[PDB]
C-alpha cells in the first residue's frame, strides 16, 4: 500500500526492492554488449564500439580499462561511471600494495569493488551505479 | 627522515657518444658497519632509464615504491605506453625532484642523492642530478659522495668539455667508469667490492651487468712499507 516508493535511491518499496537499483540496471540493459570469458590460465574481454558515425577515429575511444599491471575491466552502461569505479578500483589496488606489497588479489579486488558500489545504494543522496562490470585477471591463485 | 641509518656510499656516471653510463655498489653500511652484502642501489626505470640512489636505503626503497607505482600510472588509459607515450629519463628526473623539494620544504626529507641517466626519444642522452635539497645540476659527468671528489676527476679527464661527448666510445667509458670504482674501492671506507652497471645505449638499449667486482689491484708495494717512519724493519 503506497506509491512514490522507486523517486528516492535507497527506500524500500513494499515488497522489498530498490527501485532506483532497477532504473540503473535497466540504463546498464540499454547500453552495448560486453563478454568475459575465462580460460585455463587466464581471462578474456572483449567489447562492441558502436560506430555512432565514421568521423569516429577507429581503434581509439577504447573501452576496456586496466587496473595494477593483471586486472581487466570492462562496463556496459554509463560509461563515466564505469571510469569513476575503475579509478575507485586502482585506488584501492594502490592501497593495499603499499601496504602489503603484493599485488591485489582478484577476490580481494572484487569485493573492494563491490562494497563500494554497495554503499552507493545505502544512501539517498547519492545515485546507484548505472553500469555493469566485468572484470577480473590472474592471481597466484590461479 | 631526520637522521640517515642505512646508507649506500657513492652513485657515478657519465655520457659518450651513444649514451650513459652509470655504476653503483651493492653495499647497505649501518653506519661504521658494512652490514647488508648485496643491495642494488640501482633501479632500471621502463627500458630507457637508470636511477642510482646513493644514502638512506628506507627512503631509496620508497622511492623504488614510487618509481613501481610511476610505472604502473602510466599504462593506466594509455594505448602509448609501449612506445611515443613511455616513461621518458626526464618526466622521471622531473617528478624526483619535485618529489625532493618538497620534501626538503617540509622538513622531512629523503636522505639521498639520486642521478638519473638515460637516452630521450630522440636519442639525446640525459644525465641529471638531485638531492635532498632539490639541487639539480647537469654535467657529462656526475658522482655523489666520495665519487663526487674522487670519480669525478678521473672520468672528466675523459670527457672535460661537451665537445668531447661524440669522441668518447662505450668501451672507453665503462673502462674509466671501472677504474674510478677501483679507486673508490682503494680509498672508500664504506665501499664494497661488488657493484653494479647499467649502459644506456641509443642503440642497443638497456644493458644491466651484475655481480661486477673491482680487479688487477696493486697491493704488492705494501710489503716493502715498514714502520712508522724512524722504524727499519
Amino acid at each position: 500500500i503506497g506509491t512514490g516508493y522507486d523517486l528516492s535511491n535507497s527506500v524500500f518499496s513494499p515488497d522489498g526492492r530498490n527501485f532506483q537499483v532497477e532504473y540503473a540496471v535497466k540504463a546498464v540493459e540499454n547500453g552495448t554488449t560486453s563478454i568475459g570469458i575465462k580460460c585455463n590460465d587466464g581471462v578474456v574481454f572483449a567489447v562492441e564500439k558502436l560506430i555512432t558515425s565514421k568521423l569516429l577515429v577507429p581503434q581509439k575511444n577504447v573501452k576496456i580499462q586496466v587496473v595494477d599491471r593483471h586486472i581487466g575491466c570492462v562496463y556496459s552502461g554509463l560509461i563515466p561511471d564505469g571510469r569513476h569505479l575503475v579509478n575507485r578500483g586502482r585506488e584501492e589496488a594502490a592501497s593495499f600494495k603499499k601496504l602489503y606489497k603484493t599485488p591485489i588479489p582478484i577476490p580481494a579486488f572484487a569485493d573492494r569493488l563491490g562494497q563500494y558500489v554497495q554503499a552507493h545504494t545505502l544512501y539517498n543522496s547519492v545515485r546507484p551505479f548505472g553500469v555493469s562490470t566485468i572484470f577480473g585477471g590472474v592471481d597466484k591463485n590461479g | 627522515t631526520q637522521q640517515p641509518i642505512v646508507t649506500g656510499t657513492s652513485v657515478i656516471s657519465m655520457k659518450y657518444d651513444n649514451g650513459v653510463i652509470i655504476a653503483a655498489d651493492n653495499l647497505g653500511s649501518y653506519g661504521s658497519l658494512l652490514r647488508f652484502n648485496g643491495v642494488e642501489r640501482l633501479i632500471p626505470v621502463g627500458d630507457n632509464t637508470v636511477v642510482g640512489i646513493s644514502g638512506d636505503i628506507s627512503d631509496m626503497q620508497h622511492i623504488e615504491r614510487l618509481l613501481k607505482d610511476l610505472v604502473t600510472e602510466n599504462a593506466y588509459d594509455n594505448p602509448l605506453a609501449d612506445a611515443e607515450e613511455a616513461l621518458e629519463p626526464s618526466y622521471i628526473f622531473e617528478y624526483l625532484a619535485t618529489v625532493m623539494y618538497q620534501r626538503r620544504s617540509k622538513m622531512n626529507p629523503l636522505w639521498n642523492a639520486i642521478i638519473v641517466a638515460g637516452v630521450q626519444s630522440n636519442g639525446d642522452q640525459f644525465l641529471r642530478y638531485v638531492n635532498l635539497l632539490g639541487v639539480t645540476y647537469s654535467s657529462p659527468t656526475l658522482a655523489t659522495g666520495f665519487g663526487a671528489h674522487m670519480a669525478n676527476p678521473l672520468l672528466r679527464k675523459v670527457v672535460d668539455r661537451e665537445s668531447d661527448i661524440p669522441k668518447t666510445t662505450v668501451q672507453v667509458a665503462e673502462e674509466a667508469i671501472v677504474n674510478a670504482m677501483r679507486v673508490l674501492y682503494y680509498r672508500d671506507a664504506r665501499s664494497s667490492r661488488n657493484f653494479s652497471l647499467a649502459i644506456i645505449d641509443k642503440n642497443t638499449g638497456l644493458t644491466f651487468k651484475k655481480n661486477l667486482q673491482v680487479e688487477n689491484m696493486k697491493w704488492d708495494f705494501a710489503k716493502d712499507i715498514k714502520g712508522y717512519g724512524t722504524q727499519k724493519i
